[PDB]
C-alpha cells in the first residue's frame, strides 16, 4: 500500500574485521577489511596501501578467513555471512578485469537451535582439512574441506559444553585439535578436543581441561614452534601447552581490558595486543631451543607502545606499520618505531581514515548556501567523540570536529548561528570526594564555562556515595559555532544529572528562540527514574542563561516542538506545556500510555509515540476539547530503534535484526476496530542498526517545482556510519522497479552466490518473510555499471503502464535515463 | 506426550462450560466432572490430542470472551467421594489464543474456533548490534549464588555496566536496557514479593522468564477482569513489566479472608512510637500479632466494650474489629482515653489478616479507567 | 450483658459461650 525507495548515500564506513595474506597472487601482500556488507581488498606497498577492488555482499560480513589448501597458487577466502550464508572466494584477474568467483557457497542455517550468547565464530583448522563453526550452543558444526564439497555439506557434533566463550585451532597437533573456553557453575576453563573426519565425533584431546581466571575472554592458537594456546582475560595473560601453564598480570595491564589481537612474527614469538581505551601493546614469547628443535616457552613479557584509536580488530602488515580497525573512531595507519619520541610513545600515526563511527543523533541545516543542506552527526565515542559535517562534493565532501567526548544529541538554532548539543565526558572519583577529568575535551576547554545551579534538588537529595576509582560520566550542554565549530560555551549539569531531549524552537508568543533540555535524575537503587527537569536556555551575547527550571517526576526522554508549545514525554505520560507571558511552563494536556514514550516525531496536529518494544501509537490534539485523543496503534514486540512520521497515512521505523518497516493508517477503514489498528504494509532488511531519521536532502532542494518523481526525503544514520536516504513513491513506479529487480537479479553476479531476495527478506531470529513496499535503491542505481548486452538481457520483454494503454517494450536507453533520474535523489 | 499446535493457526476445540476462572499457561487446573457428556467428552479427548479451552470472561454471566488458554490433560481418575461417583481430572495450561468463534453444540458443550497466539521470544536487546568482540566480555563470572552477595547491588551495577556496555552506541542509556531486561525485572519483582510475605525465592520461583511471568500472573492479588490483560501480553518482557506497574498500583490493603472489602490504604499508615508503623506485640495469653498502625479504617464492626486491658499504646482503649462480609478478624480500634491525646482515634491491624490490593473505584461516579504499562 | 466469654486470641467478649466457639473457629 506504501511504495517507498531506499538508497545508500555513504557506505558502512566502520571497520569490523581485517586479515593479512596473499589472495591477490602469491607474491604481494594482501589487507582484506570487512565494513559490514563491503569488503576491501588492498596490497600493502612500502609507501602505503595501494587499493585493488572493493566488493559488496548480499549479507553481513561475520566470518572473513583467509586459509592456502594443498595445491593452490594463492589463499583462498571464506566468509559467513549473518543470516548464515557460507562461501569461499577466489582473486581472479584477466589482465585488467578483476572479478571474485565463488569457489563453494552455501547456507549453514540449522532449523532449531539457540544462537549462542558469543556470536558465530568461525574458524579454519591450520591444515585446511575443514572449517569450524560455532553458531548454536551445544553444538559444533564441521564443513570438511574436499574438492567434492561444492555445496558445503556439513554435520554437527554434539557439544557437551554449552557456554563457550572463544575457540581456535591448534597447532602441531596430529589430528585437527580444537581449544576453547567454557563456563560452567565452577568458574571457567580450558579445554580441547580432537576432530575425527572418519568417526565424526569427538575424541579426547592432547591435555584435559585446565581451570583458568574468571573473565578469560580470548583465545590465541600459537604457531607450530611453541604449539599450545595464550588465553586472555580481564587481569591475567596466561599460557598452555600441557604440562606447562604459566601466567602473569604485569601492573602495566591491570588498568584496562584487552579485546583484541594480531600475530607479528610468523613464528608466533610476538603478538599485539589492543584495550578497550586505545591502548596499544606488544607481548613477547621467550623461547629456548633445548638442541633437538624442541622449543619450549620460559616466559611473558609486555610492554606499552603508545595510544591509539579505540581498536576493533588490529593487523601487523609489515615493517613496523600497522593497520587500527576502528569501530568507534577513524581507523588508522601507525608506525612502530624502536625509540620512543619525546611524549614517550613508540607510535605514530601515518594515515587516518575517517569513520562516520556510530551516528547517534544528526540534522540537516542549509547553513551557507541557502540552497543545499548540510548533515552534521553525533558520531563515535569516548576520546573518539566528534563532530562530522557531511555535504555534496559539488561524491561525499566530510570534514571532522573532534571532542574527545561522547556527543549525544545535536539541534541546530539558526538565530544564534550556532548548533546545540548534549555531551558526556567520563570522570574518575577523587580521593578529595570531587572528580577527576581523564583528559581535556571539548566540554572542559570551553571558553565559557557554567554549572546549573543546585536548586530544586539541593534540599531533595537521597543519601548515598561513590567509592574511589569509580567512573561517573558528567553531562553538559555545549554551544558549538557553526562555522569554526569551536565550543563557545559548556553548561555542565548537576551531579546525577542525565540529558536526554534536546529541542530548539519558539515557545508561544515569545519572539527569543531557547534551547530547551528534558533531564532525568538517575540514581543506582532507584530503578525507574523520579526526578527530573526540563530547563529553558537562552544564549545571548556569548552567554548561556538559566530562563525557567520545571520539575517533573520522571525521566523527559523526548520533547517535540508542537505548534507554539512544548510536548514532552514523562515516563508514561505524554505531557504538554505552555509557555506563559511570565516566562513559565504551565501544564495544559496529559495524555497517559500504556508505553514509555521514548520515540516522538509529529506532523502538525499528529503525534507518533513509539517505546521500546515497537509499540507505534498515534495521538492527536483536539483544538476544542483541550486534550489528546487516540487515533490507532500496533503493538507488536519487537525491539525498536527510531521511528519518523513519512505522511499524514505512513509511519516508518526501524526494528530488529537491521529491519526497516513502515505502518500505515487502513484505507476502508469502516469498524472503529479497523480504523484504530495500523497495518504494516512494508518490510525490509536494511542490513544496518538505524538510530536516528532526519528530513532533508543533500543535494540542491530544487526551488521550481521539476515533476520530483518521488514524494518525501527521510535521511537516517547507522551503527556503522552508514547514511541512508528513504523517498515515497508511486505506485506505477514500485511496480515498474520491482519488475527491475527481479530481472536484474538474473543477470547480476553475486558475491558467493546469495540470493538477493534472502538478503532483503524481513529476518529475526523467529520470524522470516519476504520483503515488501520498498525498492532496494542500491540494486536499481547498480543498472548502470553493467554493459550494453546485459541491460539488452534486462529490458528484455518488459512493458511499462504509461498511460495504461502505451506500454512498450523499454529501451535500455529509456531506461538509463530513469535511473540517472532517480540518482539525482543523493 | 506433549500435544502443542502452530502459531498464528486456526483450531477448533471444546470449551468445558462448568469452567470460567481464567487459566495462566503453566499452572494446573484440577476439575470435577459429574455430567455424563462432560465425561463422555473429556474421554475423547484423551484418545485424541488430550486438550480443550479455558475462556478468560470479561462478563462471565454473559459468557463474553475474547482470549483464554489451552489446557492438556495429564491425570484421570474415575474416583468417588461423598458417595457420588465423579471423574477427578488434572489439566494444564498450554498455549494462549485468540477467540474468533463462538459456536455451541447439540449438547451444552460448546465449541470454539480459535487462533494460537505465539509467545514472543525476544533475543538480547544488545545482541541487536552485532555480537563482536566486547561479546567475550558480555558473559559473566559465574552467579555470586549468595542471598547477601546478591543483593549487593555493587552486582547488580555491575551487572548492568557489562551486559549493557554497548548501550553508547545507540540513543539510550544502560539504565533504560535494564528497565527492559527480564533478568532485571525478575530481581525487582522478587524483591517486592519477599517485601510482601517472606518466603524462599529459590524453590517457590521458577528461573525461566517466560515461566516467571506467567507463575506471578497466577499469584497475583487481582481480579480476573485485570488478570486478562496480563494474558494478553505475548512477550515476556511486557508482562514482566506489566506485573511491576500492577503491584506499584497496589496500594490499598484488603481482608486476607473475603477479599472483597478495602480496610484501608496506605497512605493512612503511620509511626506512632520510634518503633515503626509495624511492629511485634504480645497479648495475655502468648498470642502474637504483627501490628500495623493506620489513621482511618472502614467497613469494619467493632465487637465488645473498649477496654485498656493489656493495651499496647497507653492512654487508648482497644475495640476488636472484624469485616463487616465475613466477620473474620482484622485488628484493633484504638481510641484515646484523654483529651491531650495527639490522633484520639487510630487502628490497630494484624498483619496477617491483611492482603494488598488496587484501590477499586466502586463509586461510579469518577470511574477512571486503569491503564497499565508496557 | 457483662460478656464474660473472652477469646484469648483477639481479645473479643461475648455473651454466651455457644457465640464464641462460632467466633474462635473464623480466626483458624
Ligand atoms: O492492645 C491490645 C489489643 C488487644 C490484645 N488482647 C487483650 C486480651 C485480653 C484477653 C483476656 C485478658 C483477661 N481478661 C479477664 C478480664 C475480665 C473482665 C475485665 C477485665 C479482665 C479476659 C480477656 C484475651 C485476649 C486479648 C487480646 O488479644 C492485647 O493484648 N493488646
Ligand atoms: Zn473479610
Ligand atoms: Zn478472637
Amino acid at each position: 500500500m506504501s511504495y517507498n525507495y531506499v538508497v545508500t548515500a555513504q557506505k558502512p564506513t566502520a571497520v569490523n574485521g581485517c586479515v593479512t595474506g596473499h589472495f591477490t597472487s602469491a607474491e604481494d601482500l594482501n589487507l582484506l577489511i570487512a565494513k559490514n556488507t563491503r569488503l576491501e581488498i588492498y596490497v600493502v606497498t612500502a609507501e602505503g596501501l595501494r587499493p585493488v577492488k572493493e566488493v559488496g555482499m548480499y549479507g553481513k560480513i561475520a566470518v572473513m578467513e583467509l586459509f592456502r589448501p594443498k595445491g593452490e597458487s594463492k589463499d583462498l577466502l571464506f566468509i559467513l555471512t549473518a543470516k548464515y550464508n557460507a562461501c569461499i572466494l577466489e582473486y581472479k584477474q584477466s589482465g585488467e578485469s578483476i572479478d571474485i568467483i565463488t569457489r563453494a557457497h552455501g547456507n549453514v542455517q540449522d532449523r532449531i537451535g539457540r544462537p549462542s550468547e558469543t556470536g558465530i565464530i568461525g574458524i579454519i583448522d591450520p591444515e585446511c582439512r575443514m572449517i569450524g563453526l560455532r553458531l548454536y550452543d551445544g553444538l559444533f558444526k564441521v564443513i570438511p574441506l574436499d574438492r567434492d564439497n561444492k555445496e558445503l555439506k556439513a554435520f554437527n557434533i554434539r557439544l557437551e559444553e554449552l557456554h563457550v566463550i572463544d575457540v581456535k585451532f591448534l597447532y602441531g597437533c596430529q589430528a585437527p585439535t580444537i581449544c576453547f573456553v567454557y563456563q560452567d557453575p565452577q568458574g571457567r576453563h580450558v579445554k580441547t578436543y580432537e576432530v575425527s573426519l572418519r568417526e565424526k565425533e569427538f575424541n579426547k584431546g592432547p591435555w584435559k581441561q585446565e581451570n583458568v581466571e574468571a573473565e578469560a575472554s580470548m583465545v590465541i592458537a600459537v604457531p607450530e614452534p611453541f604449539g599450545g594456546a595464550i588465553i586472555i582475560g580481564q587481569e591475567s595473560i596466561t599460557y598452555h601447552n600441557g604440562d606447562k601453564y604459566l601466567a602473569i598480570a604485569p601492573p602495566i595491564i591491570k588498568q584496562s581490558t584487552i579485546v583484541c589481537h594480531n600475530r607479528v612474527d610468523p613464528n608466533g614469538s610476538r603478538y599485539l595486543l589492543g584495550d578497550m581505551e586505545g591502548r596499544l601493546f606488544m607481548l613477547l614469547l621467550e623461547k629456548e631451543e633445548q638442541m633437538d628443535g624442541t622449543v619450549t616457552l620460559k616466559d611473558l613479557r609486555v610492554e606499552l607502545l603508545g595510544e591509539t584509536s579505540i581498536a576493533e580488530c588490529l593487523t601487523y602488515l609489515d615493517n613496523g606499520v600497522v593497520f587500527v580497525g576502528s569501530r568507534l573512531g577513524d581507523s588508522q595507519l601507525v608506525k612502530l618505531n624502536v625509540d620512543s619520541n619525546e611524549q614517550g610513545s613508540y607510535v605514530v600515526a601515518m594515515e587516518t581514515f575517517t569513520n562516520l563511527g556510530p551516528i547517534v543523533d544528526m540534522c540537516v541545516v542549509d547553513l551557507e548556501r541557502q540552497g543545499q543542506g548540510q548533515l552534521v552527526t553525533c558520531s563515535g565515542a569516548f576520546k573518539e567523540g566528534s563532530l562530522r559535517i557531511i555535504r555534496n562534493g559539488i561524491k561525499l565532501h566530510i570534514r571532522t570536529v573532534p571532542l574527545y567526548e561522547s556527543p549525544r544529541k545535536i539541534c541546530y538554532q539558526e538565530v544564534s548561528q550556532c548548533f546545540g548539543v548534549l555531551s558526556s565526558r567520563i570522570e574518575v572519583q577523587d580521593t578529595s570526594g570531587g572528580t577527576t577529568a581523564l583528559r581535556p575535551s571539548a566540554s572542559t576547554q570551553a571558553l565559557s564555562s557554567s554549572v546549573s545551579s543546585s536548586k530544586l534538588f539541593s534540599s531533595s537529595t537521597a543519601p548515598h556515595e561513590t567509592s574511589f576509582g569509580e567512573e561517573v560520566e558528567v553531562h553538559n550542554l555545549l554551544i558549538i559555532d557553526q562555522h569554526t565549530f569551536e565550543v563557545l560555551h559548556a553548561h555542565q549539569f548537576l551531579q546525577n544529572e542525565y540529558a536526554l531531549s534536546l529541542v530548539s524552537c519558539k515557545l508561544g508568543k515569545d519572539p527569543n528562540t531557547y534551547f530547551i533540555v528534558g533531564t532525568a535524575m538517575v540514581y543506582p537503587e532507584e530503578a525507574e527514574p523520579k526526578q527530573g527537569r526540563i530547563v529553558v536556555f537562552q544564549y545571548s551575547d556569548g552567554k548561556l542563561q538559566t530562563v525557567a527550571e520545571k520539575e517533573v517526576k520522571g525521566a523527559v526522554y523526548s520533547m517535540v516542538e508542537f505548534n507554539g508549545k512544548l510536548l514532552a514525554s514523562i515516563n508514561s505520560t505524554v505531557r504538554l506545556y505552555e509557555w506563559t507571558t511570565e516566562k513559565e511552563l504551565r501544564t495544559e494536556c496529559n495524555h497517559y500510555n500504556n508505553i514509555m514514550a521514548l520515540y516522538l516525531k509529529t506532523k502538525g496536529d499528529f503525534i507518533l509515540v513509539g517505546d521500546l518494544m515497537r509499540s507505534v501509537l498515534l495521538l492527536a490534539y483536539k483544538p476544542m476539547e483541550g486534550n489528546f485523543e487516540e487515533i490507532a496503534r500496533d503493538f507488536n514486540p519487537n525491539w525498536m530503534s527510531a521511528v519518523e512520521i513519512l505522511d499524514d497515512d505512513n509511519f516508518l521505523g526501524a526494528e530488529n535484526a537491521f529491519n526497516l518497516f513502515v505502518c500505515q493508517k487502513d484505507s476502508a477503514a469502516t469498524t472503529d476496530e479497523e480504523r484504530q489498528h495500523l497495518q504494516e504494509v512494508g518490510l525490509f532488511h536494511l542490513g544496518e542498526f538505524v538510530n536516528v531519521f532526519c528530513h532533508g536532502s543533500l543535494v540542491m532542494q530544487n526551488l521550481g517545482e521539476t515533476s520530483t518523481p518521488t514524494q518525501g526525503s527521510v535521511l537516517f544514520g547507522t551503527v556503522n556510519g552508514m547514511i541512508g536516504l528513504v523517498t515515497s513513491l508511486s505506485e506505477s513506479w514500485y511496480n515498474l522497479l520491482l519488475d527491475m529487480q527481479n530481472r536484474l537479479n538474473k543477470v547480476i553476479k553475486s558475491v558467493g552466490k546469495i540470493e538477493h531476495s534472502f538478503w532483503r527478506s524481513f529476518h529475526t531470529e523467529r520470524k522470516t518473510e519476504p520483503a515488501t513496499g520498498f525498492i532496494d535503491g542500491d540494486l536499481i542505481e547498480s543498472f548502470l555499471d553493467i554493459s550494453r548486452p546485459k541491460m539488452q538481457e534486462v529490458v528484455a520483454n518488459l512493458q511499462y503502464d504509461d498511460g495504461s494503454g502505451m506500454k512498450r517494450e523499454a529501451t535500455a536507453d529509456d531506461l538509463i535515463k530513469v535511473v540517472e533520474e532517480l540518482t539525482r535523489i543523493h | 506426550g506433549r500435544t502443542l499446535h502452530d502459531d498464528d493457526s486456526c483450531q477448533v476445540i471444546p470449551v468445558l462450560p462448568q469452567v470460567m476462572m481464567i487459566l495462566i499457561p503453566g499452572q494446573t487446573l484440577p476439575l470435577q466432572l459429574f455430567h455424563p457428556q462432560e465425561v463422555s467428552m473429556v474421554r475423547n479427548l484423551i484418545q485424541k490430542d488430550r486438550t480443550f479451552a479455558v475462556l478468560a470472561y470479561s462478563n462471565v454471566q454473559e459468557r463474553e470472551a475474547q482470549f483464554g488458554t489451552t489446557a492438556e490433560i495429564y491425570a484421570y481418575r474415575e474416583e468417588q467421594d461423598f458417595g457420588i461417583e465423579i471423574v477427578k481430572v488434572k489439566a494444564i495450561g498450554r498455549q494462549r489464543f485468540k477467540v474468533l468463534e463462538l459456536r455451541t453444540q447439540s449438547d451444552g458443550i460448546q465449541q470454539a474456533k480459535v487462533q494460537i497466539l505465539p509467545e514472543c521470544v525476544l533475543p538480547s536487546t544488545m545482541s541487536a548490534v552485532q555480537l563482536e568482540s566486547l561479546n567475550k566480555c558480555q558473559i559473566f563470572p559465574s552467579k555470586p549464588v549468595s542471598r547477601e552477595d546478591q543483593c549487593s547491588y555493587k552486582w547488580w551495577q555491575k551487572y548492568q555496566k557489562r551486559k549493557f556496555h554497548c548501550a553508547n552506541l545507540t540513543s539510550w542509556p544502560r539504565w533504560l536496557y535494564s528497565l527492559y531486561d527480564a533478568e532485571t525485572l525478575m530481581d525487582r519483582i522478587k524483591k517486592q514479593l519477599r517485601e510482601w510475605d517472606e518466603n524462599l525465592k529459590d524453590d517457590s520461583l521458577p528461573s525461566n522468564p517466560i515461566d516467571f511471568s506467567y507463575r506471578v500472573a497466577a499469584c497475583l492479588p487481582i481480579d480476573d477482569v485485570l488478570r486478562i490483560q496480563l494474558l494478553k501480553i505475548g512477550s515476556a518482557i511486557q508482562r514482566l513489566r506489566c506485573e511491576l506497574d500492577i503491584m506499584n498500583k497496589c496500594t490499598s490493603l484488603c481482608c486476607k479472608q473475603c477479599q472483597e472489602t478495602e480496610i484501608t490504604t496506605k497512605n493512612e499508615i503511620f509511626s506512632l512510637s520510634l518503633c515503626g508503623p509495624m511492629a511485634a506485640y504480645v497479648n495475655p495469653h502468648g498470642y502474637v500479632h504483627e501490628t500495623l498502625t493506620v489513621y482511618k479504617a472502614c467497613n469494619l464492626n467493632l465487637i465488645g466494650r473498649p477496654s485498656t486491658e493489656h493495651s499496647w499504646f497507653p492512654g487508648y482503649a482497644w475495640t476488636v474489629a472484624q469485616c463487616k462480609i465475613c466477620a473474620s478478624h482484622i485488628g484493633w480500634k484504638f481510641t484515646a482515653t484523654k483529651k491531650d491525646m495527639s490522633p484520639q482515634k487510630f487502628w490497630g491491624l494484624t498483619r496477617s489478616a491483611l492482603l494488598p490490593t488496587i484501590p477499586d473505584t466502586e463509586d461510579e461516579i469518577s470511574p477512571d479507567k486503569v491503564i497499565l504499562c508496557l | 450483658s457483662e460478656r464474660p466469654f473472652h477469646c484469648n486470641q483477639c481479645g473479643a467478649s461475648f455473651t454466651q459461650k455457644g457465640n464464641l466457639l462460632r467466633h474462635i473457629k473464623l480466626h483458624s
